[PDB]
């Protein structure tokens, strides 16, 4: 048939039955039908209306679900620490110095009748294929993720058993997917006011609970074969056709962080933990990944809580409540990396803060057409 | 550090009820013998026999509830709330009251030897009425916190009951009050009257006809030596409890092991009156 | 549910038990044989209690003949058959029951001598001559046929340890409790009630000189009961461990077994005190 | 080679030390106040050796008037500052030395009492009145100026413990050495020489009753030396632990230190005896 | 079948052994020097027991004069040589055998003193003067000849343990068992049998006062055997686990060695008892 590009917004289908999922989206019947077509079409991950619609819906969900209180307008030892360490359960390790949440929500975009969502099924798709041979038609898409974070990506469903790098053709913005074979997962736990067996305040057999003196200290521990995944990422970067550096030398590639004085979103672990938004320091994590000798190489990161954040989509800041009392736990699967790669004499991978590029990765192969 | 873990050693759980059983047996035998030879046959001659009779009756109401503590030290308390309310109130009234008569005997002896001439009526007055109006009813006045704060608790398949205060500040101030009633105020009282009677007997070396005070000072010193490690123990527990000294879990556990041990060796003050009557000195 | 968790290590027990056994054995055989060949052979006896105390010494002499078998079982894996094991257990149990039965008998003689001091002298003669054997000996032989039938040597991983083997745990409970009654409590109320009422009868006397011979008997009674009390308390604790009451302590049951062996050796001192009390007054 | 590794955190040591300190402090106040009131103020004294008992009680009272700071140091770490630490170390040294020298003086006084019973009455009062001060009191202050300069507090991990500190181990071992000779060696042969001389000259009497006055002096000297000797041999072994002889045990070294603390606790019973041999006769 | 499993710490033994060694050394040299100075030079002897008590004290003096070498070997390692090791071993063996033989001589002297009191007075003098030296000293020197050859110190890695080294183990077992024989089997039978005849013939006396000075000899014998018998049952038990009768307890063998050392130190207190028994009566 004959199809044309259209800018008509779609309707979302979800399985979660929360307030935003029921109000803004339809229930999902898992009608994932895919028809392969022997046609050639142009697909762009960044110049896509479905990616912008998903970013706007994610921002609307983030605004409506976790309501901030104030909305602002511009007017040498290597100590690998697991979850069973003695300092872990008491929350007293050597950390950083002092400076309603939505649940498991995942949706799909279903096209209206008279419309289709052509999907590029190319294996070498780097986010921009002007001539994609494998075009697959689908009325309803696959099952995307609404988690918002910098430096990484969690609970994504596009983490295949390989590494592929999305590269924008006009700048150095890069999206890198992870390998699911290495089982790359993280664990984060904040111990709160630790209590004892009940009060027992008496003449004999008297106890004392351990109140957490640092509510602004949390610890995420990071698991998986990350040296092998780091080598796979460097090999895919050296094998990328847009790589201007030395393709036969992966040692000229070096992972990096943004310098001090920049935004805290691009320099720290701007991620959510059950309504409380962490700010961790991956300097020890960067020393562990890059094997920088003579420095502190840890498999964890001291996380600092912050009542204020910055708006990733719009211009402004959001101020939230003080953190509640109790134990805070988070668990997800690391699926993608958001970073900027500069090519030269020494290739530098600077971690970016483009939260929208995760959803641009998730909906980049799909493209709405009008039948 | 996770928490504070409470655990009693198994050697206390077998040696300790052995101690309560032997203390119970000799206490009930000796106090029943003393009561049935004094308060029923009227064999009283001196004035201290009424005081030691009061000590013996408070003793026997302690011993008649002692096997409840003996079965508490090995097994869970499956009697009821009111039963251990009763055992707690009778324990504190015995422990306070015995201190009051054990100071009253020294007060009578101070009024006897120093004021030998002009004291015939008032020694008889404390023999009849002043002990009843100033020993038992103050001791009964110091039971109503136990009458309001003692309760039972189920802490992990183990029924224990204790005077359960709302917070640790109540516990630390009540252990402090336990010192200032058990040791301190009768201590300076008994040291003052014994220093005065010794300094006056040093002026009275001309006669040695009255030597019945040797049993009194022997009872005083043995009572204080029996109760001193317990008071030092609860003072150490009081000092760690108000976080003036911090050492960790092992110090509190060592303190609890030692404090049950000096409960065992400080319950020996029951069999002090009958052995001293069996020796006459 | 751990069934046994049997810990039979007992390193310090295997040295402390034979030392106490050899001390008690040597002093028992020397003192008991010596006191038999001065009391019974020479007919040197003058009082009334000396016949019962002679019965105590012959029973404890029979005990300390077979005590080295207990020592060599305690330190070593013993090989002397089943007839000898039956003999050892039967003579140990007839001694253990005859001691408390003649203790009740001599307390009854003291009661009948003090209270009925005028019109009862031939009852003392028939008590010490005719009805004494039917009083202690043949009941003590009557409570030993289960020991005659239940003493057998086990077939172990080479131990060959001989112990009194019973059908089931309820049989252990009822027999061990029967030992508790007929070894502690019924002679306990008999002796203690008779001594209490002769103390109450002694208040009617004018401080007479009939208590000068009472001190040796009462200190023998008191030392005997203090010697046998912790072993019986450990027996009661082990019996309450059965019927699944304080069943949480498997290693506490192991330390109860170690403790009951220790106070078993310590409670074997009821043969030493008789010739020592003969040596003193 | 690990020098000390002093990280052991003993607990029963830290519980048994303050109760021993408290009971010896309490009996120090009681007995020493009684004996100071009946010797120094009433002037009841009838002999010559009671002046030495008087002065020894003054030294022991100087010890036990501030012994609770030793008790608090046993409980927790020092908070009172360096001046009180200096004061308690110098009073500990003058009491420790001066008690041994006045025992030497009273043994010398008994020597001229027994041997030169006829021609020595003016050196008797000369030893009792004048030369006793310049013999025992001030020379003990000549052995405390290095203690006066060398005692301070430490800058530890929020502890500030109170102990004597030295720039080298040589000063440590020679001061432990001088403690050994001053406490045992030359006063010990003084006591031994005078005592064998008077026990050789005692046998010439035809059953005289002057021996009964010697018995109090000999039981006081024997109790003092038997009370002080285990700490002396512990500190001698600890001095031999240094100086490159017996380096094979570090855990042996810390158990030697624990034995030093236990024996230092137990060796303060020389503050107990002087009233006790006056209470008994 | 593990051969040795040799221990390496011996922690509390290395500090507890020199303390009791110095206690027994000091009290031995003081008491034995005083008793020799009164009754071997000044001649205060009147009875016949005191001659053997003097000879026991002089063998005691040669033992305590070398007990500091035992203290040095307890806390440290041998630095002296081979001749001094030979000397301390021979003098320890003659002291050990001579004490047992001379207490048997005390028993025989009491036997002829009480039984043959009318016809044995000249062989009493003969046994007091002449044949006593042949009786006690000559078998001791004839028995220490295997010690006199077998006393060598081996060049151990750092310790150089002075021990009786043997070519094999059957000789060790048979020498331990003959040591047990000479320690107990003949002389204990002699002592207990003779005292049995003394008590048997003493009942023929109508309350005579001839047994007043005999109780000190009985308490001497009982005290000596009371200290010596735990060490004797320790070496007997070591011989029993040797010769492959008990095999499972190599840790129990280490416990046996620790017990043997500790009660060897405690059994060396037979030096203490003769001077304090002369101090009392």
């Amino acid at each position: 048939p004959a199809w044309r590009n259209a800018s008509i917004p779609l309707f979302c289908a979800t399985k979660n039955r929360d307030t935003w999922g029921t109000i803004q989206c339809l229930p999902d019947n898992d009608d994932y039908q895919e028809i392969a077509l022997n046609v050639t079409e142009a697909f762009d991950a960044w110049n896509n209306t479905v990616t912008e619609q998903a970013v706007e819906d994610v921002w609307n969900l983030f605004e409506t679900s976790i309501k901030p209180c104030v909305k602002l307008t511009p007017l040498q030892n290597i100590t690998i620490i697991n979850d069973t360490s003695p300092c872990v359960r008491a929350d007293n390790c050597t950390g950083l110095k002092e400076e309603h949440y939505w649940d498991a929500m995942r949706f799909r975009y279903c096209a209206p009748p008279g419309f289709a969502l052509l999907r590029c099924n190319d294996t070498n798709y780097s986010g921009f294929a002007p001539n994609c041979s494998k075009v697959v038609a689908a009325t309803c898409t696959r099952m995307m993720e609404t988690q918002s974070s910098t430096w990484f990506g969690f609970n994504g469903t596009r983490a295949e058993n390989r590494t592929y790098i999305y590269w924008h053709g006009k700048n150095n913005r890069t999206i890198i997917s992870l390998n699911n074979f290495y089982n790359l997962t993280m664990h984060c736990k904040r111990p709160g006011n630790k209590t004892v067996l009940p009060i027992m305040s008496g003449f004999k057999f008297h106890s004392k609970p351990v109140i957490n003196k640092k509510p602004r200290q949390a610890w995420c521990w990071f698991k998986g074969e990350w040296k092998e995944a780091m080598q796979e990422v460097k090999e895919t970067l050296a094998k990328h056709p847009r790589y201007k550096g030395n393709r036969s030398r992966t040692e000229n590639i070096k992972f990096k962080a943004p310098g001090r004085g920049s935004d805290p979103e691009a320099a720290y672990m701007w991620t959510n933990c059950r309504g409380e938004f962490l700010y961790c320091n991956m300097t020890w994590f960067l020393n562990w990944v890059d094997n920088r000798t003579g420095q502190k190489q840890r498999n964890y990161a001291p996380c600092h809580i912050r009542q204020i954040i910055n708006t990733w989509h719009r211009v402004g800041k959001n101020v939230y409540l003080p953190p509640r009392e109790g134990e805070l736990t988070c668990n997800s699967t690391v699926t993608s990396i958001i970073a900027n790669i500069d090519t030269g004499d020494q290739t530098d991978i600077t971690f970016s803060a483009e939260v929208a590029e995760l959803y641009r990765l998730e909906l980049g192969d799909y493209k709405l057409v009008e039948i | 550090e996770p928490c504070f873990r409470e655990e009693n050693a198994n050697f206390n759980k077998i040696f300790l009820p052995t101690i309560y059983s032997i203390i119970f047996l000799t206490g009930i035998v000796g106090n029943g013998l003393v009561i049935l030879v004094m308060g029923y046959q009227k064999k009283l001659r001196s004035m201290t026999d009424k005081y030691r009779l009061h000590l013996s009756v408070a003793d026997l109401l302690f011993v008649i509830t002692l096997p409840f503590w003996a079965v508490d030290a090995v097994a869970n308390w499956y009697f009821g709330n009111f039963l251990c309310k009763a055992v707690h109130v009778i324990y504190t009234v015995n422990l306070y009251s015995s201190v009051l008569i054990l100071a009253f005997i020294s007060l009578d002896r101070y009024l006897a030897i120093v004021h030998a001439t002009n004291s015939q009526r008032p020694r008889k007055l404390l023999a009849e009425k002043v002990v009843y109006v100033g020993v038992w009813i103050p001791a009964l006045l110091l039971t109503i916190p136990d009458f309001i704060f003692a309760n039972v608790s189920e802490a992990d398949d183990r029924y224990i009951c204790d005077r359960f205060y709302p917070n640790d500040l109540w516990v630390v101030v009540f252990q402090f009050q336990h010192i200032m009633v058990g040791l301190i105020l009768p201590g300076i009282v008994i040291l003052s009257c014994y220093c005065i009677i010794i300094s006056k007997l040093s002026h009275s070396k001309g006669h040695q006809k009255r030597k019945a005070l040797k049993t009194t000072v022997i009872l005083i010193l043995a009572f204080f030596a029996c109760w001193l490690p317990y008071y030092i123990g609860i003072s150490i527990d009081s000092f760690i409890l108000l976080e003036i000294i911090k050492q960790g879990c092992e110090f509190e556990n060592t303190v609890h092991k030692w404090i049950s041990i000096t409960e065992a060796l400080a319950f020996f003050h029951c069999c002090l009156n009958p052995i001293l009557y069996a020796f006459l000195g």
